[PDB]
């Protein structure tokens, strides 16, 4: 598997920044397998809406190779 | 038990690295006030050289 | 609110509820109709509350609604009732809530770069709010005065 | 996420109304409910690791084929997922029943977990059969009150998945 | 394709905050070669290049 | 302890506990002395406790004292019991301390490593403690016997 | 990003030629606005605050429902966010003017900002009447000339936010 | 960190020892001290600011020297930071009062204390007479008893800086 | 198996194979007639050595047959019997991979948490595995037995 | 990734089945032919720099627009990443070529690569006609086994990007 | 780390000489027992919990205070972190053994442990107890020739403690 | 080496070594004495493999040794030729070894700024490397000669 593709919307809600913030709100990212269940976990902690998730290197379903 | 690649990820899955550091920003000396000895142990650490 | 708190920070640590955090549960869901009973008794004394509050803070305040105020004008004095009004919801609904947390969210996070911009003085602000926190506690009894006028003085402070 | 307090707040808020009858009224029943809830929580707590027992032998008895080889359950990595995922959505229905509201089903399981087994492969019917699994197992340990609270939260994931 | 140099810099900030000072005589950017062209084609984040 | 999680759970938002956490430590305290009351049933009866827990888990598992079970022999069976003794002095610390954190600091991290490197089944355990729930539960009025079972409840679900 | 001169270096690199007669006047153009380009990049920056609150004011003036409950800015961190937003298209667009070319804001502001704001729910069309109100309370402060250059980057502002 | 009920707990975990008479009478005596100790941490946290602004007004009056230029509080961010060390040595030492054990002062408060104020040049002598001053401003807030009992915690962190 | 270790620790940093590298890739497929015989041996004989080895895991440990135990039941034997068809097939593709890779993904990562869940003691499961070796060893020569008592010692210390 | 062993072993666990004849038989024949694919691996790391520079030399004589200003290969920046593609290229071919499977090459090079060159403006064409020049040199540099080895895994990419 | 061929490497590189007699001499001892020290390295990691559960009993059997309430081995925290250090302990002898030099233990081990254990406490005496109890345990199984040899990693490890 | 190797990524799974890694190991020390002779025919015979190194790097090469070039005269060939032999020691080293590692921290590290700082063009070092290399290959059997080739290979790429 070994990869996802992730499009997701962080908003804000703590606060308003001085940065633009234009960088870390709505972005696509590539997280390997073995971290995309803590990275997803993180992201729905901080309230945001992932819009989307992709295979882009493994196959589905392989035993073997991941 | 796990060894250094997933003491990596669990430091950078923290919560706290999310919350100071973000996807963006490149980690730095932060001074940190608290805890206590935080403080001292930190610039002990960055006062030395490699 | 104090459910929404021990659910969160239960799942920082991917636990259930410990028996502490379902005994506190258990307080504030017996706390619960006290706490309605206040807001319910905030609830009914709005206009009571919002009038006697603008009458000292213009009083205390003259400057606000004199030429070259910022509440200069009926239809701004209108605005700043409606700003009281508005913090006043707010604390009706943090007595329910049981914390300031919807306080917190609709009227705390952003409200100095909104009276900066709006060129709203802070200190006229936390005086506006002083003064709804006397009424308020004075229409109350002894009991339901303190725990009024925590939320009062927890807004005050983000104003000041 | 938002409770059933938090939830009523902010749909007060949005139309800027203060509290009417009704909103103490929903207010009133959460608080009574609360209760029963807060026993519900605590015994499944107790007997997490057995409910997920129970009901993933139930999905695997009723669909053999997920763990014989070929299945998306076989192996023991993709099993231990699996199971890992009947865990918390276990953990996640408890806290949705303690609080009174399905949101934080929505921002903290729902939120991208469609997507997530879609790419993966994961059969959607069986993860619903498995989230049926933990509801019967859980009513029966929870009583009749319980059982209709807790798969009100149950339905929900189901019908998220489906 | 543009601000090439602020991403540039943005990495060699990296280097050294992660191994505490430059490291040319381990050639990292070779070692990282595939590494900065995601981090500069925006396949990944600054915390996943860290 | 409840007050040393509710300052704990102020300090890491770095502020002073709130009239809500204030409160739930006056509860706390208030029913410090039903704690108390419990506590020393537990104690004066731990004997009795222990005795007849170890006989309904050996009822329940026989294999456990049974050739090839880790309790075998009668050293094993009084390492057991010692454990056992151990887990209903851990309870009743939980039950003054109004939390769980007593049980978890001391018998509760690190538990499956250490009876890993025993070789001590977790199951076993489980039943164990279950039976020890039974017993002690036994012992007490409904209301106080609902509040030692969520100790032991949670006794339970950290060991399994 | 780039400014006239780099985009003048730029299409003389990608044909490959030392720069000719044409180069040099618009090279000369471009140093002839100079001088007003930093007058109003100075005036704009004494009076950005200002120029945000009379800005946001007629927004508001025209469209009252966005800050009453239901509105989008109907909150202190929605209202904050609408007046930041606000003065991030004004700052930009001063940079833009200074530098002379429309780079910085494809390049910054609008890269991204489409789904982020329809995701987030932000209305555009009232952004887009923020941009106009903006436009139109600095063109009173610039002066008549620099006001149509800046203007310039408004409408570019606004379309590619429309 | 440790309280009152914790410390009892250690006492008779080490001897392995369930409790005894002993232990039950000074757990009845927190017990009973608890409603005086949430009194007063209810007071001071309602007058934490009056705390901080007397204390320091004291101190910098007996200590000039301090905010006159070159000073270690001269400049917003060591005056801050000053000022930010007292709500940290309130905070804590209302703290250990509820607890009922200077635990909590050695492990969040004490350790490195010294050696940080020394490498940062910062006067240990004229923060002792801060804490000192704020001891005087807390007891006359919370009443005779709980003065003294705050004077403890109070006099614990100057002992230790010291 | 060996190639894609020594490929993904070239490729992590960004390298060709170093003259290691490519040696034990030599050394790999050199011996890949006789490590391939080897799993020929162990596949032919997969009937006779699971019956083996789960009669010697029942004498050795009784309990899992015994009432209360795991394997207690014909069809729960049956299963118990599968899982070692399983696992001695892992170590078949662990010899012609050359290295416990395949073992380890299919029936290694996870296998705590899986055996936890089904009550499966990890003692039993390794005495398992070492009547497996026991059998397995025996129907090979010394110079093959070497390297499959390898593969199933590391079976026994990752199960448990 | 796969190699040949670890697909054979894939197919027959996701059919659950020990080692066939047919599997035995793949296997001896990547045995028989792993020597060879380690000379051709480490005839192509001894000369992988010389490769790439007659590979490169030769992509820009035949297509000169390529490196002249307005190719896509003219600047330092643009020529440097062109080479550095070839290199990727040709290190991931060897990879594939060893390990006697496809699957890393689309995996790590292939996955997203037409996207994102056509994001660039890349021309795909000349990236095969540089991978046809790399399969060139390296065809003749190797050796008639190892050519058509070598050959497989470039045709494979060419495929990819074409 | 070091292992004994990369010591004679570097002892040889620092005088700048190539090999003499004596340094293939060396060479050739550690590639004599490189054999019994793979065989004992396969021993113990086949059997390395084991060698942790007896080496742990006997050591408590010969110091029960250490596990009894009020010894520095009573929790279940610290029962475990007991078993942890044991087995770092066992594991790195096993790397060093199989280095065939100590290097390693210095590094990875017992730099600063003296400062670790009596910062917590922890009984150095009873850890080189410990380590004896290990180096019986894993000699007897390792058998006659390699328990001679790993005598000689765990008493360094015992000699850096003590 | 090749045991330094499997410790280290052994350790940094905080693991034993693998049936892999050992039997690596394992067919590194069977294969000592060959390797040791190999380091015998290269250090027995160091003084004509450079000597002929030189003499080819010289032929392909006329500028170094001409005036201008950064091999001129007789102290700056003699450092060139010193060069030559250092990196023949290296390639000894390295065989023993197993693995080019101590070629690696020796003359590998930072080569490139070294011999830019000198200015000494790297081609050169690459055909010095080549023409010893062949040397080197000529002296020894083919299965010595390719392991040998492997070694300066590794050295060539580097340098290039
Ligand atoms: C420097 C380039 C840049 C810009 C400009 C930018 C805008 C931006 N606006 C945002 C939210 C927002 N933006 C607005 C403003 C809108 N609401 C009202 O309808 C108005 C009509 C209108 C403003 C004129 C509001 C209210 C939010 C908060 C939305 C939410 O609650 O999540 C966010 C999400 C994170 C945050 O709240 O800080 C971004 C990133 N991002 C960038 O990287
Ligand atoms: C629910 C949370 C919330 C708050 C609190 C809030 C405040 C708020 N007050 C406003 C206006 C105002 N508010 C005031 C009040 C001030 N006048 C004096 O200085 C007094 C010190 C003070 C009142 C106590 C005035 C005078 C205006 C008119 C501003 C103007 O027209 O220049 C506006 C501009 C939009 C409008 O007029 O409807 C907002 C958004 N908005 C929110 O969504
Ligand atoms: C290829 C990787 C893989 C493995 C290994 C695997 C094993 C496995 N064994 C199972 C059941 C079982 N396995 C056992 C075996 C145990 N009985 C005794 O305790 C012994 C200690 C031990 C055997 C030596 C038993 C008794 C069951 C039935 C448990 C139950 O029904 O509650 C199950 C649950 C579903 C089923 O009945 O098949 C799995 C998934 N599955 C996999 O995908
Ligand atoms: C907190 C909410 C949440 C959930 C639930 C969640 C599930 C989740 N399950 C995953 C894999 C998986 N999930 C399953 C479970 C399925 N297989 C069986 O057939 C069942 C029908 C079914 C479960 C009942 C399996 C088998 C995998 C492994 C897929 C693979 O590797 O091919 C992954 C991929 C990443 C990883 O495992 O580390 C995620 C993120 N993520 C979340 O953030
Ligand atoms: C270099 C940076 C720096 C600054 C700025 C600074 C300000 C400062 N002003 C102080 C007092 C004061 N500051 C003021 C000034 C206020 N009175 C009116 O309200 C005005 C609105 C306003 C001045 C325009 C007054 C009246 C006091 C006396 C407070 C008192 O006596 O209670 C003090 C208390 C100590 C002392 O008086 O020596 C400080 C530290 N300290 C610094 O290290
Ligand atoms: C605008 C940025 C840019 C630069 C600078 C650039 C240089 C460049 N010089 C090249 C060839 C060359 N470059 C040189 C120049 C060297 N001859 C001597 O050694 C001198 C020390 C030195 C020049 C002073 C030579 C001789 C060649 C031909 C080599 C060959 O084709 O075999 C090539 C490859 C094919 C070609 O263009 O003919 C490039 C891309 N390309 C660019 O896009
Ligand atoms: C590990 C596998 C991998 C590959 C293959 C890969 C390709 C790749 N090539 C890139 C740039 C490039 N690639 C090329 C090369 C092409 N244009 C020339 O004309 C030639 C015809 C042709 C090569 C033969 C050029 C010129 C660029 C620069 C694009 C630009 O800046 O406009 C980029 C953008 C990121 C960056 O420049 O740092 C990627 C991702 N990335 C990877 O991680
Ligand atoms: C306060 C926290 C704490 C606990 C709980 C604890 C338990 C503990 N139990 C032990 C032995 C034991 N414990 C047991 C108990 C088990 N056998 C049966 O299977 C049951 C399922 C189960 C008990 C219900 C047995 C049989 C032994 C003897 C094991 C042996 O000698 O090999 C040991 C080894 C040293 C000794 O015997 O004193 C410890 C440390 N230690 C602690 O510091
Ligand atoms: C063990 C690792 C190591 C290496 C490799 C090393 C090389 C090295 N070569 C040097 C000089 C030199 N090296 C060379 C050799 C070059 N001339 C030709 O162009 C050839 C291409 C090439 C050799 C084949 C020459 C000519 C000098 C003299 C440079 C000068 O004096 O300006 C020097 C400066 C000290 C001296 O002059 O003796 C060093 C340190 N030092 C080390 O510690």
């Amino acid at each position: 598997t070994r990869l996802f593709k992730v499009t997701a919307l962080i908003p804000s809600y703590k606060k308003v920044r001085g940065g633009r913030e234009l960088q870390n709100t709505y972005f696509t990212k590539l997280v390997e397998y073995d971290r995309w269940f803590a990275e997803q976990q993180r992201i729905q902690k901080q309230g945001g809406k992932i819009l989307s998730v992709k295979m882009v290197a493994g196959k589905p379903g392989l035993n073997t190779g991941v | 038990t796990q060894g250094f690649k997933p003491f990596i990820n669990a430091i950078l899955d923290s919560k706290e690295y999310g919350e100071v550091f973000g996807d963006g920003t490149v980690p730095y000396n932060r001074y940190p006030t608290l805890p206590a000895a935080n403080f001292p142990n930190t610039e002990i650490l960055y006062n030395q050289l490699t | 609110s104090v459910v929404t708190k021990a659910i969160v920070s239960a799942d920082a640590e991917a636990r259930y509820l410990s028996p502490g955090e379902l005994d506190r549960i258990r307080g504030f869901v017996s706390s619960g109709e006290r706490r309605l009973r206040v807001a319910q008794t905030l609830t009914e004394s709005r206009e009571r509350i919002i009038k006697q509050a603008g009458d000292q803070l213009f009083q205390k305040r003259p400057d606000l609604v004199s030429p070259g105020g910022n509440a200069y004008g009926a239809e701004r004095t209108a605005s700043c009732l409606r700003d009281l009004d508005y913090y006043l919801r707010l604390v009706t609904f943090g007595i329910v809530a049981g914390d300031v947390t919807p306080i917190e969210e609709i009227g705390v996070i952003g409200v100095k770069e909104m009276y900066r911009n709006l060129e709203v003085p802070l200190p006229g602000m936390v005086e506006a709010v002083k003064a709804m926190k006397s009424v308020a506690t004075g229409l109350l009894s002894g009991d339901d005065s303190a725990e009024v006028g925590y939320y009062f003085d927890y807004l005050a402070g983000a104003l000041a | 996420m938002q409770d059933a307090i938090t939830s009523v707040i902010n749909t007060y808020d949005v139309q800027g109304k203060y509290f009417d009858t009704s909103a103490f009224d929903k207010l009133k029943a959460y608080y009574a409910t609360g209760e029963l809830r807060v026993r519900a929580a605590g015994t499944i707590s107790a007997n997490a690791a057995t409910i997920i027992k129970e009901a993933s032998a139930k999905l695997f008895s009723n669909q053999p084929d997920l763990v014989r080889p070929g299945g998306n359950a076989y192996t023991t990595r993709r099993y231990a997922a699996c199971v890992r995922d009947m865990d918390y959505f276990l953990r996640y229905a408890t806290y949705a029943m303690l609080a009174g509201d399905t949101s934080i089903l929505d921002e903290r399981v729902l939120n991208g977990l469609k997507e997530t087994y879609n790419s993966l492969g994961v059969p959607i019917s069986s993860t619903v059969q498995g989230i049926q699994a933990m509801k019967e197992v859980t009513g029966s340990l929870v009583g009749s009150g319980a059982a209709k609270e807790m798969g009100v939260y149950f339905d929900y994931l189901s019908s998220g998945l489906s | 394709l543009a601000s090439r140099t602020e991403f540039d810099a943005l990495i060699r900030a990296a280097y050294r905050q992660v191994f505490e000072r430059d490291m040319d005589s381990y050639r990292i950017t070779e070692v990282f070669s595939v590494l900065e062209t995601k981090l500069r084609n925006r396949e990944i984040t600054t915390k996943e290049f860290i």
